[PDB]
Parts: C-alpha cells; sequence; structure tokens
C-alpha cells in the first residue's frame, strides 16, 4: 500500500509500506528516499509520537493515512 | 504589515504544546541574528542571551541547572526522551556535563519550566528558513527564537525593531 508523509520542510512524499512494517521499517524507508537519518526522525500520527517496535496496523494508519514527521535538532 | 506576516505563521499542533511551521524567508531579514559562542554549550549561550538580564560567557550554567529541574519534572514524559535512550538519572549526568549539546528535548522542557514559548528555526546553508520548531502556545513576538544552523549549532535570534 501508501502511505503519505509530511516531512519538517512542509514537503509531501509517498512511501510504499504493508500494515505489518515497523515504524523502524519507515523510518527506514524515508532514510532510502529523504536522505534523512531514522535517529532524528519522530514519527507522529493523530497526536502520537510512534513507537519503533510497533507496526502501522498497531496504530491502524490505513492506506493513504497521512504521518507528520518532527526532527529531533542536536547543536 | 510587517509584523503582520510574523503573526501570521501557520502553526500545526502535531503533538501536544508542539507546533510546526515552514514560511520561506531569509532569517535576516526579520530578525537580528546575535551569534554565541564556537563551544559545546550554544543552546544555553542562545537561551541565556533571550532570557537573562546581563548575559555572559558563564550565564549559561544557570540555564543548565534550569534544565536539570525540568528534567526531574518533565524528562519522563517527553516523547522525545525516547531518542535518547537514557535513564532520567544517567541522562542528568550526561546533559550536565560540560559541553554536552542541548536540543529539541530541552527546548521542549525548558519551554515547561520557564512558562514560556521557544522556537527553534532551523536554516540551510543560506540562512534560509526550511522550518521552525515550537514548544509553548506563545506566539513569535513573545517567544525566544532560537538559530539551528549546520546541523549542529545554535544562535540567539532576536525580532528586528520595525517589525515588534
Amino acid at each position: 500500500m501508501q502511505i503519505f508523509v509530511k516531512t519538517l520542510t512542509g514537503k509531501t512524499i509517498t512511501l510504499e509500506v504493508e500494515p505489518s512494517d515497523t515504524i523502524e521499517n519507515v523510518k527506514a524507508k524515508i532514510q532510502d528516499k529523504e536522505g534523512i537519518p531514522p535517529d532524528q526522525q519522530r514519527l507522529i500520527f493523530a497526536g502520537k509520537q510512534l513507537e519503533d517496535g510497533r507496526t502501522l496496523s498497531d496504530y491502524n494508519i490505513q492506506k493513504e493515512s497521512t504521518l507528520h514527521l518532527v526532527l529531533r535538532l542536536r547543536g | 504589515p510587517g509584523m503582520d506576516f510574523l503573526r501570521s505563521l501557520d502553526w500545526t499542533q502535531v503533538i501536544a504544546g508542539q507546533y510546526v511551521s515552514n514560511p520561506r524567508f531569509n532569517i535576516s531579514d526579520y530578525f537580528e541574528i546575535v551569534r554565541q559562542p564556537g563551544d559545546g554549550n550554544c543552546f544555553y549561550h542562545s537561551i541565556a542571551e533571550l532570557t537573562m538580564p546581563n548575559k555572559t560567557d558563564h550565564s549559561y550554567h544557570y540555564i543548565k541547572r534550569l534544565t536539570e529541574s525540568a528534567a526531574r519534572k518533565y524528562y519522563q514524559e517527553e516523547p522525545e526522551a525516547r531518542l535518547v535512550g537514557l535513564s532520567l538519572e544517567d541522562y542528568l549526568k550526561r546533559m550536565l556535563s560540560d559541553n554536552e549539546w542541548g536540543s529539541t528535548l530541552e527546548a521542549s522542557m525548558l519551554a515547561k519550566e520557564m512558562g514560556i514559548t521557544i522556537i527553534i528555526w532551523t536554516v540551510a546553508a543560506s540562512d534560509e528558513v526550511e522550518a521552525g520548531i515550537k514548544f509553548g502556545d506563545g506566539d513569535v513576538f513573545t517567544a525566544v527564537n532560537l538559530l539551528h544552523s549546520g546541523q549542529t549549532h545554535f544562535d540567539a535570534l532576536r525580532i528586528l525593531p520595525q517589525f515588534e
């Protein structure tokens, strides 16, 4: 299936995922498409920061759902 | 109308008390940049610059202690603390060590601890704004504004007078 991720810079991307993919898997897809490192990624859906070990299904993230990406900024 | 622009920023609350914005502009067209030391403490220097009367190179020490207090109060509930992967006690030792970097985590807790709004403006090498992340319900005029640059550095920002 496909889901959407809106990045921190406001860019909406598409991802090819299965409901049994883990949030960690998703972050790795985002690193492969957009170059953003998983260590910086905070994936968010319906007011919750998603947990790496859980799956998209665990959060009831359905086809064409839109996740929000906020970044961890150090310096 | 200059300040109308800033007052009209579009903030999406993605998580409680945390907002994102995607305006496009040169940081220097609306803000004065106040450069901070190139040690490991720039995050705390930057906050100090904007929160403490007569700030100096040692003022940051007080913000680091505010961070400690805020952490004891907020760390274990902070969603972003999950990326740090440290017990509250281990984190405190690490955070308090000299020249340890700060981040969006410390910003979130300090906003709560200090009762203020903190905004981190992240920019490209060209100093164009990619995004702002806001901790607190305040608007840009009332906020403590930081500039995150080079993916590794914080400076302080003050709104330019004509937009104040």
